[PDB]
């Protein structure tokens, strides 16, 4: 739906958090990763970045990004953003902070888009891993099998579930803003923001809106220029610097929220029984580690459970008040064996 | 600068809601059933009890 | 489809005041500054100011003060020109521009009223 | 920096040696992979090729790359330079034969440039492993820690502490420059090119810039001509022929040395610590194989050390004269333990 997306773009806006390894080094990424949520079965994760998604400079467009190159919200078209965990993820979808995808297991998770002259990667050291639905231990949703009851990350633009903070952001740092007007320090507002200065002595802690020159410091390094700005909110991440906006605990619905699904489970091949009377051999050709287990249905249930991962030949002792197996994601079996006719009583 | 100000809380996660293990305590209770009676020449006839 | 839609074409008297506006349609975001800037007839543009219709954070020329003042109202989503004595110099084309909101720039101005036209002379 | 890649062009030049699975068979590619060198810890590896990247053909121009395609060295603008050994790499920074990249575990090095209608790729069969730092084995670099001191492929540019040699280009075999003018073959000279022969019987073994033709016979097949140049050097690589003529032992620095450097090395959670007077009880929930050692403050040390990687108890009995245990990277931690107050003696 759209109407969440306009929610969306009431007040937030892409920000330069702190991303390790952009590429090859840590830097302040318009891309970053916080909060990656990879606890679906069958493989989706969800990735909370700094830049927005679909949102561009003036409406929704959702082959739109939009992220901030500095001082500047740019939009550009979704050209080519990509998600590696250890082979290319095949991302599902994309909404404001959040994007949607469907990764392979491994020790890494790293965005990136192209801006065209530039890549723009942030890299982070989350050990993601896939969790096969059933008792068979299947790297891969299979093609067939049997449907059962997993939590996935429901690919719905919007649900109001759940919820995440918007706060003020924080006065931002700067010195390209301060230049030398003839041999003295100035201050040159970008028209639109109140930029507040800290310098060499004690100043006017509050900024002007009018471009300002201090007599107290000659030259830029005792001298710099907090930017800020009161008319679009960030979300209250833990690699922004807090301001003075200790108000407005805004909301946010989370786009992508874990809600049940069926994930198909693979059908192991069956097993080879061979009732010889008094007990019960089960030969056991699996293609993935798959469980076996087994209870007696009398006074004493003599549980047995194990994981098979090769071709293998197990008996059981079947007495006359019965035996249940199951095996992989087939359902239980039972098996009530006794009248052998060994010997002769006559 | 002498400051820096981490702040770390705990909270349910969004995947609370979906898989959650419940502690339940546990008592005798009761017990039932539902049986299927038949007699004479009625025809079968169930009902929980 | 978006738009800027102003008042009518004024007639007036140098001496007396006058009140002009520019109103916002088919856009349901308050998150936009909303700009005045004047065409002399003949002549090129000279921006007058801009206000921000969130907070009505002012932006001014700065050959214009008291002479000229910008306010907002939010139930209409409109910003308000409000000139306290007219002058002769006042005849003109003023134009209301929409310049959404991108960093701590003003940014470029995406559509356009189609122009107020108030001529004052005596 | 500028005079390094001065000092490796006033000699140097790209060849073609070898390089199997260049694609999918054997060939000889232009980028012929050699002295593969992951030694560092946080996975970074410096590679070496016999491409020429960082210098042009008239100056440096550093986002260029000069290699050999046949019998001249083209210079072409670096479009994508793609290592992978399992996933893609991130290269970092590249010189004169070298490249230094980031790349993840795995068991092969494959390196390739785009050309813009061809690929040029080559891979070879390279064990790489990332090499944790410390006590704790992470896959990957994290973002937060303990600086250790490891060792790493340093990304200056410029350095003096090693050298490999460069020697006189051996003979360049070649069949393309024997045309037939009438009815005899006719050796080519490429205007600069000494170029040696060698036919059916023994012909002139020197040489002539002069383009030849010889009436030993009518087949190109049964005479080869040696491409020969005395004007740029080559690194002695094992996979080109050696020059008859052993003179020019030639110094070329090695970019990229190893250095000591400080690794960010994980933190492992902090451990329960159960002080049960006459012992210690010690709850441990690692999220990587971290170890645990202890050992005793007395006259025998007593020690133990186990590699931990999943939630376990541990309990150590601590006399009273104390017992150390640091437990993966954290500081080491001192306990001493009597006076317990079980039973009374009246």
């Amino acid at each position: 739906d759209l109407d969440t997306h306009f929610t969306q773009y009431k007040l937030a806006r892409p920000y330069i958090a702190d991303c390790p390894n952009c590429g090859h080094s840590r830097c302040d990424s318009p891309i970053a990763i916080e909060e990656v949520r990879g606890d679906a079965h069958a493989g989706v994760i969800r990735i909370q970045t700094s830049a927005m998604f679909g949102l561009k400079t003036d409406g929704v467009d959702l082959a739109y990004m939009s992220f901030m190159n500095g001082k500047t919200q740019k939009s550009i078209k979704i050209d080519n953003l990509h998600v590696r965990t250890s082979a290319p993820c095949s991302l599902v979808s994309h909404h404001g902070y959040y994007i949607l995808a469907q990764c392979p297991p491994g020790d890494t998770v790293t965005v990136g888009f192209h801006d065209g002259p530039n890549r723009h990667t942030c890299t982070v050291a989350h050990k993601v891993e896939f969790r096969p639905v059933g008792r068979e231990k299947y790297r891969h949703p299979p093609e067939h099998g049997v449907e059962l009851p997993c939590n996935r990350y429901t690919h719905k633009r919007a649900d109001q579930g759940h919820y995440v903070e918007m706060h003020q952001p924080g006065l931002v740092a700067d010195h390209s803003l301060l230049s030398i007007h003839s041999a003295k320090v100035k201050i040159t507002v970008p028209s639109g923001a109140q930029v507040k200065y800290y310098c060499k002595c004690p100043d006017v802690r509050k900024g002007i809106t009018s471009s300002d020159h201090t007599t107290t410091c000659t030259d830029v390094k005792q001298c710099r220029a907090y930017l800020i700005d009161n008319k679009k909110w960030v979300y209250n991440s833990g690699r922004l610097p807090r301001g003075e906006g200790d108000t407005f605990k805004g909301k946010l619905h989370v786009p992508f929220v874990p809600v049940k699904a069926k994930c198909i489970a693979t059908l192991a091949p069956e097993p080879l029984v061979e009732h010889k009377h008094r007990t019960l051999i089960l030969h056991l050709h699996p293609d993935h580690p798959t469980l076996l287990t087994t209870r007696s249905l009398g006074s004493d249930a003599n549980p047995t459970r194990q994981w098979i991962e090769r071709p293998t030949t197990v008996n059981f002792t079947v007495t006359g008040e019965g035996l249940e197996y199951t095996w992989g994601n087939h359902p239980p079996k039972r098996v009530w064996a006794q009248e052998s006719g060994e010997g002769n009583p006559h | 600068e002498n400051t820096q100000m981490s702040e770390a809380y705990v909270e349910r996660s969004e995947e609370c809601s979906i898989d959650h293990a419940k502690a339940y305590k546990v008592h005798t209770g009761t017990v039932q059933a539902m049986v299927n009676i038949t007699y004479g020449s009625v025809s079968w006839r169930s009902a929980d009890v | 489809v978006v738009q800027l839609v102003q008042s009518g074409a004024e007639v007036k008297r140098p001496g007396e005041s006058l009140r002009i506006s520019c109103k916002t349609s088919g856009y349901r975001f308050t998150d936009i500054w909303i700009n005045w800037v004047r065409q002399r007839p003949g002549k090129g543009l000279e921006w007058m100011g801009s206000i921000y219709l969130d907070d009505s954070d002012i932006r001014f020329n700065p050959s214009f003060q008291g002479h000229v003042t910008i306010s907002a109202d939010k139930s209409t989503s409109t910003t308000y020109l409000q000139w306290s004595s007219l002058k002769a110099s006042d005849t003109a084309t003023y134009f209301c521009a929409r310049s959404v909101w991108s960093g701590y720039y003003i940014g470029w101005f995406d559509v356009w009223g189609p122009g107020v036209l108030v001529t004052v002379s005596s």
